[PDB]
């Protein structure tokens, strides 16, 4: 073996649906992955181009 | 019939606009509307 | 008459698509009217009853 142990993440990643997808959740029945980044990248820098 | 049953949250107006409702609604004045009795009038699963 | 005149508004009350109504306008064409008040009604105190 050229290792005997690897890293790797200790805990599950936590995808909790906050305010934005809550809303959006109770009104539509549709939540986002990111809204947060969905609103960096439409309505906070619209022209910054990834 | 064109209607979402969603746990909105529903801004709670004074009006009476209880007044000759469950026999217009028979009639047909409104072109699309959902009459929940019993079980199903409670604000829905999300 | 009693009155020669009424006092109404002088301009329209206007809305316009803003920063949380424009990421589900374009996400997933369905604004709704005073995104602000759903987010005051179920995210803040949804306990408080109207």
């Amino acid at each position: 073996e050229a290792d005997n142990q690897i890293m790797g993440p200790s805990s599950y990643a936590s995808f909790v649906v906050r305010g934005e997808n809550l809303v959006t959740a109770v009104s539509y029945g549709r939540v986002m992955r990111t809204f947060e980044h969905f609103m960096a990248r439409i309505v906070d820098s619209p022209e910054k181009a990834g | 019939e064109g209607v979402e049953n969603r746990p909105f949250p529903y801004l709670t107006v004074d009006a009476d606009l209880l007044s000759n409702l469950r026999q217009s609604a028979a009639e047909g004045l409104f072109h699309s509307f959902d009459l929940l009795v019993g079980k199903d009038a409670r604000e829905a699963g999300i």
